[PDB]
RNA sequence: CCGGCGAGGGGAGUGAAAAAGAACCUGAAACCGUGUACGUACAAGCAGUGGGAGCACAGUGUGACUGCGUAC
RNA sequence: UGUAACGGGGCUAAACCAUGCACCGAAGCUGCGGCAGCGACGCUUAUGCGUUGUUGGGUAGGGGAGCGUUCUGUAAGCCUGUGAAGGUGUGCUGUGAGGCAUGCUGGAGGUAUCAGAAGUGCGAAUGCUGACAUAAGUAACGAUAAAGCGGGUGAAAAGCC
């Protein structure tokens, strides 16, 4: 805190309480008393963990029908009015797909609409398996991913 | 009808006032103008001019018939003191509390 | 994340004094006197539940003593009477008849001066 | 005509057609409830151990819970301190029979 | 159910007449304040007046046993330094006889607002004659 | 098997001991430290 | 001018030091 | 010389028992001009008692 | 309009709102008043609590008298 | 300092001694209702719940459970100008921290749930800042060189001219 280390008055004599510095966390506008310092929120995740987790979380996919695999969903336009369609048919709103390629037409597509999300099979995740109602996979993806967790 | 004529930021005390508004209390509209005409505080003349404008808002919005207006309500808050230092010995400081009030009258018929 | 910490400080202070309504001066308005007012308050009020249920056995005891008085005996021979008849009437309701139902008691004590002596 | 039973621990007594508060019976809102051990039946002529064939017979009316008792427990400069509340159970019985 | 309390307006004190001659003090003077205070009533409830009147007569002629005529002693203080007077029991007959069963039974009375109402309803008489005739006092025979 | 659904197992989180925050928490006005001696100072206690 | 422009904190404190008479030894 | 202990609105107000002013009450009317007045004073307009006494 | 060609106020007006009027969102608490109900001028003390009349309201408010009771 | 060496009144028994009986008397015991901990129970068939036994004064201190607040996710979801937060009442119910409903103000934001992170809860530190009391409408109004009048102006003049 800016501030002199002056003492304020005098440790005695006055009968003011004893103070030591303007800057103490007692007075106003003085002094956090255990102040923040930028942190690391990070945690170790063992990958075994890691890696458990995604097998119980595409287990659970199958078991409450969350879990469409499909063996191609592209988009002929990089246009998010055809991906609109891509998903009224199939009857999704809130949607995940993920694909094994690198298609950027349809990954274009769905960077507007707000409940759709594209994947590359390598970067799904714990919180996006989860937060869509829906995970739609091509099937050169499930081969990619059920490689990638043995 | 009620009728309401306030004095704020009154320069005297509201303790000093409150004695004033003690006399006129109730009263005929009338005995109360010359109860505060012979009354010998400064908030007598503070006073007696909330109460003139009272009679005068009364019989030129509301209505008329000032003789049976009466001093209904009357009543002294304490308005926002202004802070004043006055120095004193071996280098000591006090603060003067400048009390300002508010005077409201209430005439009714 | 500061918290600020205005709003349940008020409430945690309105409702100590909302249980100090009628007490003196500055056991009402100010919250360090009205929230030792309050904890004596509750004291007294644990205290109090005892001490009722002497002070009215002390109440109806008195009542009964001058009831078998005017009847011509006393409590203690009154309430041995009783006992030795076998009944089994509290003093709560022996007090209640000794008020209101003052021939219900004379021949309460009648059967109690019978089966003493 | 007023007489005395005994059920909650306590001893109450009751006239006909009064609502007397007991503590928590179980038995469900609006049986008959008798209360055999009747300890004073009294009228113009009076009966005293227990009765031997009157019965109060009630109506149960409600089952409650009490106005609520604030229990604080204090113990100064000992940093001690301990609130309870406490609600007390209830049944009402109307007295539909002084036999 | 409330135990009955009696009420300050529908009580009834009856009046009696006491014959304080050739009685010993302190055992006339506890039956008094039995009487003043209610306790010989069923209705007897500890806030409330529920006494009698009892009116005194020939307070100077009460007795006391043993040396206690010349011996007990009444000691008053004046408030000032010097204060403490004193009046034994054959000075307090000779001076104000009325004195000797109104101390006596202001000791045996609650003390605080109510028994110094009770304190109220002793008339002490030195002679053999109230002027009490208009309440009719009953005779307490002790 | 929602974001909103997920909990840990029973007895994973223990909560902290939060002390000298009133009398009902059993660690106010000392924080489990005692009374007055080096160990209850602040960064008091003695070296190994 | 009904515009109340106030005045501050204008100086500190020029002695506490004080009075010292009083003692039940030396 | 000071206050062991901050006396309350009750001995504040109880103090103040006798700070009350009195009220006149007593406004003589003079017997030529009319003029409410003091008891033994001149008036307003300087009459007094029926005569113009101060102009 | 009252006032001292004041200050402040009462109208009229603006505006959804002026109890948004500039000393201006919200407007708490201490603290200070006014009005109303009840209590209080023979009564002694941590000012509560238990009992409790009477009264005033539409259960609430007050609380005479009374037991116990020396804050944190 | 005032009885001041029964708590007092008072007592010749209302004092001692012996005997006997009754009664009073506590938060002890019993009755009645409730709640919790621990066991024994296979009582159940994860074992909750039941059945019985017994235990529940507590400082330091240890152990076990919660409450609420701000922030993140769940949340482009739900509530919300037909009234949010806040403030102020009232009622209801939880063993408690508390919770909910709502009348009035307020006039735009708030967040079930389940998790997550803590500037996470104040009555005290001769704590810090602001505000406001108290003494008290008291002390004082700063050289005891001194003022009085008549005009004037003014809303008002002891003080201005």
């Amino acid at each position: 805190v800016t501030g002199s280390g002056k003492k304020p008055w005098r440790q005695k004599g006055t009968g003011r309480a004893r103070s030591g510095s303007i800057k103490s966390p007692i007075w106003r506008s003085g002094g956090v008393t255990f102040a923040a310092r930028p942190q690391d929120h990070s945690q170790k995740v063992n990958k075994k963990m890691y890696r458990g987790a995604l097998k119980s979380i595409l287990s659970e996919l199958v078991r409450q029908d969350r879990l469409i695999v499909v063996e191609k969903f592209s988009v002929e336009a990089p246009k998010t009015k055809l991906l609109a369609q891509k998903l009224k048919d199939m009857a999704l709103e809130d949607v995940l797909i993920i694909t094994g390629e690198l298609d950027e037409n349809l990954f274009l597509a769905a960077r507007n609409l707000h409940k759709v999300d594209v994947r590359d099979a390598t970067g799904i995740d714990p919180v996006s398996l989860i937060a869509f109602d829906k995970v739609v996979m091509t099937a050169d993806a499930v081969k990619q991913v059920e490689e990638m967790l043995a | 009808m009620e009728t309401i004529a306030k004095h704020r930021h009154a320069r005297s005390s509201a303790q000093k006032v409150r004695l004033v508004a003690d006399l006129i209390r109730g009263k005929k509209v009338s005995q109360a103008l010359d109860i505060l005409t012979y009354t010998n505080k400064k908030a007598a003349v503070l006073v007696k001019k909330v109460l003139e404008s009272a009679i005068a808002n009364a019989e030129h919005n509301d209505g008329a018939d000032i003789d049976d207006l009466k001093v209904t309500k009357i009543f002294v808050d304490e308005g926002p003191s202004m802070k004043r230092i006055m120095p004193r010995a071996k280098g000591r400081a006090d603060r003067i509390l400048k009390r300002t009030s508010h005077i409201t009258v209430v005439v009714s018929d | 994340a500061r918290v600020k910490r205005g709003v349940i400080a008020r409430a945690r202070h309105k409702k100590i004094l909302k249980q100090a309504k009628g007490y003196y001066g500055a056991r009402s308005r100010v919250y360090r006197v009205a929230f030792q007012a309050v904890i004596k308050a509750g004291q007294y009020a644990y205290r109090d539940r005892r001490q009722r249920k002497r002070q009215f056995r002390q109440l109806w005891i008195a009542r009964i003593n001058a009831a078998a008085r005017q009847n011509g005996i006393s409590y203690s021979k009154f309430i041995n009477g009783l006992k030795k008849a076998s009944v089994e009437i509290d003093r709560k309701i022996l007090a209640d008849i000794a008020v209101f139902d003052k021939v219900a008691f004379t021949a309460l004590v009648e059967k109690a001066k019978a089966a003493l002596a | 005509m007023y007489a005395v039973f005994q059920s909650g621990g306590k001893q109450h007594r009751v006239s006909e057609g009064q609502t007397v508060r007991l503590e928590k019976l179980d038995i469900a809102t609006g049986e008959t409830v008798e209360f055999a051990e009747v300890l004073m039946i009294a009228n113009g002529e009076e009966v005293k151990p227990f009765v031997d064939g009157g019965v109060i017979k009630a109506e149960v009316v409600a089952h409650g819970r009490g106005e609520k008792v604030k229990i604080v427990k204090f113990r100064r400069r000992k940093h001690y301190r301990k609130q309870q509340g406490h609600r007390q159970w209830f049944t009402d019985v109307k007295i539909t029979g002084i036999s | 159910m409330k135990t009955f309390t009696a009420k300050p307006e529908t009580v009834k004190r009856d009046w009696y007449v006491v014959d304080a001659t050739g009685k010993t003090l302190g055992r006339l003077a506890t039956e008094l304040a039995r009487r003043l205070r209610g306790k010989h009533k069923a209705e007897y409830t500890p806030h409330v007046d529920t006494g009698d009147y009892i009116i005194v007569l020939n307070a100077d002629k009460v007795a006391v046993t043993g040396n206690k005529r010349t011996d007990k002693v009444y000691y008053h203080h004046t408030g000032h330094i010097g204060g403490i007077k004193q009046a034994t029991f054959e000075e307090m007959i000779a001076r104000r006889p009325e004195r000797v069963i109104e101390i006596a039974v202001k000791g045996m009375l609650p003390k605080g607002p109510l028994g110094r109402a009770m304190f109220r309803k002793l008339k002490v008489y030195a002679g053999n004659e109230h002027n009490h005739a208009a309440q009719q006092p009953q005779v307490l025979d002790i | 098997m929602r974001l909103n659904t997920l909990s840990p197992a029973e007895g994973s989180k223990k909560a902290g001991k939060r002390l000298g925050r009133g009398i009902g928490s059993g660690l106010g006005k000392t924080g489990g430290r005692g009374h007055k001696g080096q160990k209850s100072r602040s960064g008091g206690g003695v070296r190994r | 001018p009904n515009l109340q422009p106030y005045f501050s904190r204008c100086f500190s404190t020029p002695v506490w030091i004080s009075q010292a008479q009083g003692i039940r030894a030396g | 010389a000071v206050q062991q202990n901050k006396p309350t609105r009750s001995k504040r107000g109880m103090r103040r028992s006798h700070d009350a002013l009195t009220a006149v009450t007593s406004l003589s009317v003079d017997k030529t001009s009319g003029e409410k007045h003091l008891r033994h004073h001149i008036t307003a307009d300087g009459y007094y008692r029926g005569r113009k006494v101060i102009a």
